[PDB]
Order: structure tokens, then sequence, then C-alpha cells
């Protein structure tokens, strides 16, 4: 693997999606612009459980656009507290959890609906990433466009503890142009979106497992 | 629970020969298993791309979006046997029909 | 080291009670979940039953739901896999299987075994 031409990422334990979403033992990655992203074969992930239904897809954008240059927007989410601390994902020498997402419970035992609104002001498109979190008794999900509603419904239902903590993070994606008004609503437990992802029109992606080296 | 589809039942390959498994099941938790004939199974994978303790490194698995895969870029004598794809997300964990690898 | 014997096994009429014992030594047996799986002759594996941890919770499989007692004592450092309602479809090899790690982090994933009790139903 060349260097000199092409700007490559490689990543000891980050698949392109992890940092993505921005795992603790991936935050380094944070920010960072490629040309072509290498993944090792050691990767893995220390979070909460997750899992993307349109995995290819959204490999194939994150990695064509070539930048994640996440900023944060101030969501107003003002009904309840955006913070979460799981038992996974340890960051440090306590809890954490993602660095672009958020887990929202409900402040006062109580959520109500949203009805987030934010306006997509710049002329380029923008990428926002969001989950529902499948416990392990009530609520469902909409995220609301000109073109879609990106409907999810949280699978509840008991499952094997995976890293301690027996539920899912499913995670969907959200392409919301200029001029469109990203519109979201909810009734109970949602991975609210903290901002952003730009998108940069020949970037790609290669599996390859060559060691890394300083050449042309 | 997931209806696990495998590659054929059995693959005839010669030593030292490249080799692909298949575990089609319509993404991650879907640790394989080795078995010897005769043999209590052993584990061989942890996730889809994640090899256990004293795997040699020519098995390699991969994929997502419920069509994963285990490539062997060389068999070995050893290698000759049945293997199974387990999977963990919800409770029923349902291995697969499983698939034997049988010297050619 | 670890290891793992399962007993019981044999000849036993349809719906006729039987009660396998998976017993183990060199770890204390609340470190992990304790699990079964079974395979028929030629074909492949299946699941039976769990204990979580330290005896709280049991979650079986579909096929057989509901007509397995699986329990343990923490005193005695013993399992059992107390069997109701037998049937055809149960003749199979039945091992406890043990996971890789404790107190329950990744149940689901398993690296130590017996060697498997044979479990036949027939007339």
């Amino acid at each position: 693997i060349c260097d000199s031409p092409h700007q490559i990422l490689d990543g000891e334990n980050c698949t392109l999606i992890d940092a993505l979403l921005g795992d603790p033992q991936c935050d380094g990655f944070q920010n960072k612009k490629w040309d072509l992203f290498v993944e090792r074969s050691k990767a893995y992930s220390n979070c909460y459980p997750y899992d993307v239904p349109d995995y290819a897809s959204l490999r194939s954008l994150v990695a064509s656009s070539g930048t994640l240059e996440f900023k944060n927007e101030s969501f107003n989410w003002t009904g309840v507290t955006q913070n979460g601390t799981s038992s996974a994902c340890i960051r440090g020498s306590s809890s954490s959890f993602f660095s672009r997402l958020n887990w929202l419970t409900h402040l006062n035992y109580t959520y109500p609906a949203l009805n987030v609104t934010m306006p997509n002001k710049e002329q380029f498109d923008k990428l926002y990433i969001w989950g529902v979190h499948h416990p392990g008794s009530s609520g469902r999900i909409t995220v609301s466009t000109k073109r879609s509603q990106q409907a999810v419904i949280p699978n509840i239902g008991s499952r094997p503890r995976i890293r301690d903590i027996p539920s899912r993070i499913s995670i969907y994606w959200t392409i919301v142009k200029p001029g469109d008004i990203l519109l979201i609503n909810s009734t109970g437990n949602l991975i609210a979106p903290r901002g952003y992802f730009k998108i940069r029109s020949k970037s790609s992606i290669m599996r390859s497992d060559a060691p890394i080296g300083k050449c042309k | 629970e997931i209806v696990m589809t495998q590659s054929p039942a059995t693959l005839s390959l010669s030593p030292g020969e490249r080799a692909t498994l298949s575990c089609r099941a319509s993404g991650f938790y879907l640790a394989w298993y080795q078995q010897k004939p005769g043999q209590a199974p052993r584990l061989l994978i942890y996730d889809t791309s994640n090899r256990a303790t004293g795997i040699p490194a020519r098995f390699s698995g991969r994929g997502s979006g419920t069509d994963f895969t285990l490539t062997i870029n060389s068999l070995e004598p050893e290698d000759f046997a049945v293997y199974y794809c387990q999977q963990r997300y919800n409770w029923p964990i349902t291995f697969g029909q499983g698939t034997r690898l049988e010297i050619k | 080291q670890v290891q793992l014997v399962e007993s019981g096994g044999g000849v036993v009429q349809p719906g006729r009670s039987l009660r396998l014992s998976c017993a183990t030594s060199g770890f204390t047996f609340s470190s992990y979940g304790i699990h079964w799986v079974r395979q028929a002759p030629g074909k492949g594996l299946g699941w039976v039953a769990m204990i979580s941890f330290d005896g709280s919770k049991t979650y079986y499989a579909d096929s057989v739901r509901g007509r397995f007692t699986i329990s343990r004592d923490n005193s005695k450092n013993t399992l059992s896999l107390q069997m109701n309602s037998l049937r055809t479809e149960d003749t199979a090899v039945y091992y406890c299987a043990k996971e890789r790690d404790r107190d329950g982090y990744n149940e689901g994933i398993y690296d130590y075994w017996g060697q498997g009790t044979l479990v036949t139903v027939s007339s």
C-alpha cells in the first residue's frame, strides 16, 4: 500500500462504520479525511451491540464521501437529557457511550413527542445518523423528510448478554438535501443524533490486508 | 430465531487450495464452530471477523448483512471437518445445518 | 484443568422422566453460565437449555420450550437438565458446554465441552 499518491487511513481496530459512530476505542479518527480506506482483519468493537440494516450502502456512501467532518448542530431535545452511560462501551475509568449519538431514555419517567426540526441551511447535502434502542414496553420512532419516512419500531424482546448489555442500538442513516427540512417525532427510547456528517463528491474503500509502510 | 443456511453440505478440495464458506441467514455475533468426526466441537471464531485462541491465521471471516463468509486461503489436512455457523442476536441460538470439507 | 462429564443417557420410553447430570471440576461453578447442546446422528447441532450466570434465570429453545427444567446447586457444583415428556425427535447426543467469559459478558460463545452423552427414545 503506497502512501505518496493517495491518502490512506489504515486503522488498528476501526471499521469504517465504527469510526463513523465514534466508538470510544476508535475515537482518534474523528474528522479524518481520506482518499482510500484500508481495513484490518483485527477490527472489533467494544461499545453497545449494534446493527445497520443497510450496511453495504452506508459503507459505500461514507467511503465515497471521503470525510467525516462532524459538526454538532445543537438540536433542541429540550424535554429530556441527551447523555447516557452504559456499563459496556467503557471509555476511561467510568461508563461511556458512542461519541456521535445520544441515549435519551426520558427524564421524569415520561417521554413526550419531541417534534424536533432542523433546517438544512447549507448548500451541500448532509447526513444524520440515528438509532432505535431495542430494550431487553412502549415507543415508536419516525424520521420524516420530503422524500421518505424512515419508520422504525423498537423490536422489544429478551436477548442474550453480549457485552453485559442485552439490547441493540440498530443504526440507520438519513440524507437531508439543501432546502429539505429534517423532521423527527418519537414516543419512546430514541438514539438521538448529535449532528450531521458532510458529504463531498472519487474516493473509495478497499479491504486490503497489506502491511503499512512509507513508500511511493 | 433465524433460519441459518450454509454452503453446500459437502465441499471437496485438495490440501493447500483456497476455500470459501457461506452462511447466508436471511451482521455480528456469528461465531463458527469446528468439530472433528467423533469429537466434541470446539470454538474457531468468536465474531464475524475475529479469530479465537490458537487458530491459524489462514482462517478469515468477513461479510455483513446476513450474508457472511469464511474464506480459507490454504487448506491443511486438519481442516477437513464440519463447520457450523452460530448466531447470537435473539434468544434462540440457531447453528447452521453445517457443511463438510472432504479431501478431494 | 477444567473438565466436563455428561451422564444419565441411554434408552427411555417416550414420555418417561429423565435427568442428565453434568458435573464440573477445575473452577468455581458460579464463574460461568452453563449450557446444553445436542446433535442427532448425522444432523447439525441444536440448542437445548441455559443458566445465565448464577442461577437466577433459564432460557430454552423452540422445539423443546417449557418441557425441561434446568437447575443447579451452587453449594455442590452440580448441573442437571430435568427432562419431561420425551418425544421421538429427541434422539441425539447431549453435550454440556460452557462459555468464554465470567458472570455473563458474551453469553453465546462456547469454548469448553464434555464428551457428550447419548439419549435414545423408542419402544
